[PDB]
Protein backbone atom coordinates (compact mmCIF):
# COMPACT_ATOMS: atom_id res chain seq x y z
CA UNK A 1 0.00 0.00 0.00
CA UNK A 2 1.08 3.56 -0.82
CA UNK A 3 -0.06 6.74 0.87
CA UNK A 4 0.37 10.39 -0.07
CA UNK A 5 2.13 12.52 2.55
CA UNK A 6 2.29 16.32 2.49
CA UNK A 7 5.67 17.82 3.43
CA UNK A 8 5.39 21.41 4.62
CA UNK A 9 8.51 23.53 4.44
CA UNK A 10 9.80 26.34 6.59
CA UNK A 11 8.39 28.75 4.02
CA UNK A 12 4.98 27.00 3.93
CA UNK A 13 5.61 25.49 0.49
CA UNK A 14 4.46 21.91 -0.04
CA UNK A 15 5.85 18.82 -1.77
CA UNK A 16 3.70 15.68 -1.67
CA UNK A 17 5.17 12.18 -1.68
CA UNK A 18 3.59 8.85 -2.58
CA UNK A 19 5.40 6.45 -0.27
CA UNK A 20 4.96 2.75 0.42
CA UNK A 21 3.88 1.91 3.96
CA UNK A 22 7.08 -0.17 4.38
CA UNK A 23 9.57 2.31 2.88
CA UNK A 24 12.07 3.84 5.29
CA UNK A 25 11.45 7.56 5.40
CA UNK A 26 15.13 8.26 4.85
CA UNK A 27 14.19 8.03 1.17
CA UNK A 28 11.60 10.81 1.48
CA UNK A 29 14.10 12.96 3.42
CA UNK A 30 16.73 12.52 0.70
CA UNK A 31 14.27 13.37 -2.07
CA UNK A 32 12.98 16.45 -0.29
CA UNK A 33 16.47 17.75 0.48
CA UNK A 34 17.54 17.12 -3.11
CA UNK A 35 14.60 19.10 -4.46
CA UNK A 36 15.24 21.95 -2.04
CA UNK A 37 18.93 21.99 -2.89
CA UNK A 38 20.14 21.68 0.71
CA UNK A 39 22.03 18.98 2.63
CA UNK A 40 19.81 16.35 4.17
CA UNK A 41 21.56 16.86 7.51
CA UNK A 42 20.57 20.55 7.63
CA UNK A 43 16.93 19.53 8.05
CA UNK A 44 14.81 17.74 10.61
CA UNK A 45 11.52 16.11 9.68
CA UNK A 46 8.68 15.97 12.20
CA UNK A 47 5.43 14.02 12.35
CA UNK A 48 3.07 15.32 15.01
CA UNK A 49 6.06 17.18 16.40
CA UNK A 50 8.22 14.06 16.80
CA UNK A 51 11.41 13.45 14.87
CA UNK A 52 11.21 11.03 11.95
CA UNK A 53 14.16 8.64 12.01
CA UNK A 54 15.81 7.36 8.85
CA UNK A 55 14.48 3.84 9.51
CA UNK A 56 10.93 4.86 10.49
CA UNK A 57 8.31 3.57 8.09
CA UNK A 58 4.88 5.15 7.61
CA UNK A 59 3.44 1.98 9.09
CA UNK A 60 5.55 2.33 12.25
CA UNK A 61 4.46 5.92 12.72
CA UNK A 62 0.78 5.17 12.05
CA UNK A 63 0.69 7.52 9.07
CA UNK A 64 -2.39 7.73 6.88
CA UNK A 65 -3.33 9.26 3.56
CA UNK A 66 -2.74 13.05 3.48
CA UNK A 67 -0.90 13.16 6.81
CA UNK A 68 1.47 16.10 7.23
CA UNK A 69 5.21 16.12 7.79
CA UNK A 70 6.84 19.39 8.83
CA UNK A 71 10.41 20.32 7.91
CA UNK A 72 12.46 22.55 10.21
CA UNK A 73 16.10 23.56 10.25
CA UNK A 74 18.19 21.13 12.25
CA UNK A 75 19.06 22.41 15.71
CA UNK B 1 2.85 27.01 -7.19
CA UNK B 2 1.48 23.90 -8.90
CA UNK B 3 0.77 20.63 -7.17
CA UNK B 4 3.87 18.49 -6.78
CA UNK B 5 3.59 14.75 -6.14
CA UNK B 6 6.79 12.69 -6.05
CA UNK B 7 6.61 8.90 -6.19
CA UNK B 8 9.23 7.29 -3.96
CA UNK B 9 10.32 3.91 -5.36
CA UNK B 10 10.62 0.89 -3.11
CA UNK B 11 14.32 0.19 -3.88
CA UNK B 12 16.68 1.43 -1.17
Amino acid sequence: EYIKLKVIGQDSSEIHFKVKMTTHLKKLKESYAQRQGVPMNSLRFLFEGQRIADNHTPKELGMEEEDVIEVYQEQ
Amino acid sequence: AEERVVVISSSE
